[PDB]
Order: C-alpha cells, then structure tokens, then sequence
C-alpha cells in the first residue's frame, strides 16, 4: 500500500501544475506562432498544440 | 558542454552563456528578443561603434581626401 500511497503523488497531479505553470512559462513558445492566433492583426497563424 | 550534457580560453562563453541561457523560465519568446534586436542594431551598433572611437579619437582625418596623392597613391602610407 506503501507502493501506491508512499509511492507519492502519481497520483499525478502536479502534472496538472506542470498544465498551469507550463500553460505560462511555455506560452512564450506556442503562442510565438500564436500571438493573433484567430486574426492576423498581430500578423500570427493560429497554431499553439494540444501536447501535454 | 553538449558532450558534457548529452580561465579555459574562453570560459566565460559556454559559462556565461550557459548559467545565464539556462536560468531561463520562459526564454522562447527571449531568444527572438536578443535575436532581433541583436542583428540589426548590433551589427550596426558595433561596426558603427569602431569607425566612430577613431573618427573621434585620434582624427585628424587630414590627410583628407589623399592629400591629392596621385592616384594610384593606393593606400601609400
């Protein structure tokens, strides 16, 4: 039990913080190709990706 | 330094660069950042910069054009 609950947080939710805080300091990415993403005011194709 | 991960002449380069370059949080905006401002504006900041310390530091561009030095004088001196 130990193997599934001191086995730690896998459990995985800090994946989920890894969805937040890489939804934010890996915007700088996705969003590079992305900054108009639905317009081209800003002149960008809308294309950020669904990975992770 | 990729081998490694995968005054030493000149250690400031990969370290420099790389403690800096790394400590990044969210540097792929960044890296465009230093990119375009660094081509132009350094290109011409640095090739500007020279020409002007010594437009400025010991001219005297007399020998102004050539003195006349005929013609084919081609960088005589």
């Amino acid at each position: 039990e130990i193997k599934s609950l001191e086995s730690s947080n896998h459990e995985f939710l800090l994946s989920a913080v890894t969805r937040m805080y890489t939804q934010i300091k890996q915007v700088w990415s996705d969003n590079v190709e992305e900054q108009v993403l639905h317009f081209e005011r800003i002149s960008n194709a809308t294309t950020n990706g669904e990975i992770l | 330094d990729q081998s490694l991960n995968k005054q030493e002449n000149e250690g400031f380069n990969r370290i420099g660069f790389l403690l800096k370059t790394i400590n990044n949080i969210n540097k792929l905006p960044v890296a465009f950042n230093i990119i375009t401002e660094r081509a132009k504006e350094e290109i011409h900041n640095i090739i500007v910069k020279s020409t002007e310390s010594i437009r400025s530091k010991h001219p005297s561009l007399l020998k102004m054009a050539t003195s006349l030095k005929n013609d084919n004088h081609f960088g005589l001196p």
